């Protein structure tokens, strides 16, 4: 128990610190005597750090920090600095989070390795599925270890079909070996074999299987195949002792549909079941979205009420940007954020995602995709100096609304108004509010 | 505000 385990992530921020726990996701806020504190673990062992702030442990102030099962034993290598010199690039980075105003660096990474897919689904909101540019694992690699080393929390593989990428069990194994928090989600119908022993014997990496419906007449109308190949490799990874999770799109499902998927993935021991909104803001989605959002919290309601009365267990979940506008009960002038929370709910493109597209571009948000601006290269740049200076993530974060309703609105300072990437479509963007809003 | 912050955390794709 010598340094800040690796399934724990500890950041420095303008208020202090970050602490969450790579299993659940729970989240600390820490004051500055904790956060340097733990910045010297982290960069020095607690030895060094304790004996540092021994009058701070004397004092009880790190009474909490020291009481957290958040040590270990690693193979990193410590700070070559001096602890004061640390302790100095400590303070000059909160005060250059004050000045900037943001958080450190994203917590979701997504990267598309490959735009290339061998499916077409009519609800998928890429323009084309076809790439013959794609990178080698070995780029990505430098990209992920920047991301980790700023204290990226996961890492999202996408597509792009990522199992029909050609270096993708590279790729996987180079996350397995980063222990970075990973996800992966397929289509599942070619996935290789070497690709499924992979994850089934991963710790760090959960895949995901995309599947819309049981009904096979459906899933066929939506995906352009067979719901068999994603059934199947969800039984397999229980049988296993895998765990798998599950996302569907809301697309045109019926009730009974959806809770035929609930039992399955009760049945097949699914470890997260997530319906999605259909989500139109990169505008090169086919199918017409039958649903908002008010009618993703009635699925909701209506999925939860079953388990619950069937007395069954499904971590079930509905997820959509904006989907607190279907909750009016819940918003209140009363609501108050703390300095965390204020910037990480809401629009995640503002300070808590960044997502890479194959040919390297770096965007706050997929929904960038339609958006005509340049876009900077992340084999050519460091995502740290993108994350500070880049112009689409300033127009985001300094967007502000105009719109009466919203200037009285519990939640103003999360939403503003609605989608940034639908707003500037419109023609007074600061007066416009975002249709997808329910209130 | 544990409600709240359950639809919060779902707020996003
Ligand atoms: C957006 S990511 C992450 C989804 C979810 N947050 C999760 O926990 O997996 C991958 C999913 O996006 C889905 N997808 C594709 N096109 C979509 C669209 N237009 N709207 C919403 N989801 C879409 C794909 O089916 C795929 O399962
Ligand atoms: C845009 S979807 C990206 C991941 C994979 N092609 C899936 O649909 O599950
Ligand atoms: S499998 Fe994923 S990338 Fe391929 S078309 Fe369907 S949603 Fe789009
Ligand atoms: S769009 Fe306007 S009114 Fe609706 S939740 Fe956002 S700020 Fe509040
Ligand atoms: S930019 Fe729009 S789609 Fe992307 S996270 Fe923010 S609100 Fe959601």
């Amino acid at each position: 128990m010598r340094t800040i385990s690796e399934d724990i992530l500890f950041r420095l921020e303008k208020f202090g610190g970050i602490l969450i726990n790579k299993t659940n996701f729970e989240r600390i806020e820490l004051d500055e005597t904790e956060a340097f504190f733990l910045y010297l673990v982290q960069n020095h062992g607690i030895e060094i750090a304790t004996s540092f702030f021994k009058k701070e442990i004397e004092m009880g102030k790190l009474e909490r920090a020291l009481s957290l099962n958040i040590y270990s034993d690693n193979n990193i290598e410590d700070s070559l600095n001096n602890p004061y010199e640390t302790l100095q690039n400590a303070r000059k980075h909160v005060a250059k989070l004050k000045k900037h105003n943001i958080l450190s660096f994203p917590l979701e990474l997504v990267i598309y390795p490959s735009m290339y897919c061998d499916l077409k689904c009519g609800f998928c909101f890429l323009a084309n599925r076809e790439d013959r540019n794609a990178k080698p694992a070995k780029d990505w690699e430098r990209i992920l270890r920047q991301a980790k080393d700023n204290g990226v929390l996961s890492v999202s593989i996408l597509g792009g079909e990522p199992t029909r990428y050609f270096d993708i069990d590279n790729l996987l194994i180079a996350c397995e070996e980063l222990k970075i928090k990973t996800t992966i989600t397929t289509n599942a119908q070619l996935i290789k074999k070497s690709t499924v022993e992979i994850l089934a014997k991963s710790k760090y990496i959960t895949p995901v299987l995309s599947l819309q419906t049981l009904d096979s007449k459906l899933n066929f109308e939506l995906m352009g195949v067979r719901p068999d190949r994603q059934i199947k490799l969800a039984k397999y990874f229980n049988e296993v002792g895998k765990k798998c999770r599950i996302n569907a799109v809301y697309t045109k499902q019926s009730y009974e549909q959806i809770i035929e998927l609930v039992d399955f993935c009760i049945e097949n021991k699914i470890d997260r079941f997530s319906v999605a909104n259909y989500s139109e803001v990169t505008g090169y989605t086919k199918i017409k979205k039958k649903y908002d959002l008010a009618d993703l919290r009635r699925l909701n309601e209506y999925v939860t009420d079953y388990i619950t009365q069937r007395e069954a267990n499904l971590n079930f979940a509905t997820e959509g940007c904006h989907l607190f506008t279907a909750y009016p009960e819940l918003i209140n002038n009363s609501i108050e954020f703390s300095e965390f929370d204020e910037m990480y709910y809401g629009c995640r493109a503002k300070y808590t995602k960044m997502e890479i597209m194959s040919n390297g571009d770096i965007l706050p948000c997929i929904a960038f995709l339609g958006v005509n601006q340049t876009k900077q290269n992340a084999f050519e740049k460091d995502l740290l100096d993108v994350w500070y200076d880049d112009p689409l993530y300033g127009g985001i974060r300094s967007f502000r609304t105009k719109n009466s309703k919203c200037l009285s609105c519990g939640l103003l300072k999360i939403c503003e108004g609605g989608c940034y990437v639908n707003l500037i479509k419109e023609k007074s963007p600061e007066y416009f509010r975002d249709s997808v809003c329910q209130l | 505000s544990k409600e709240l912050e359950k639809v919060l955390e779902s707020s996003a794709m």
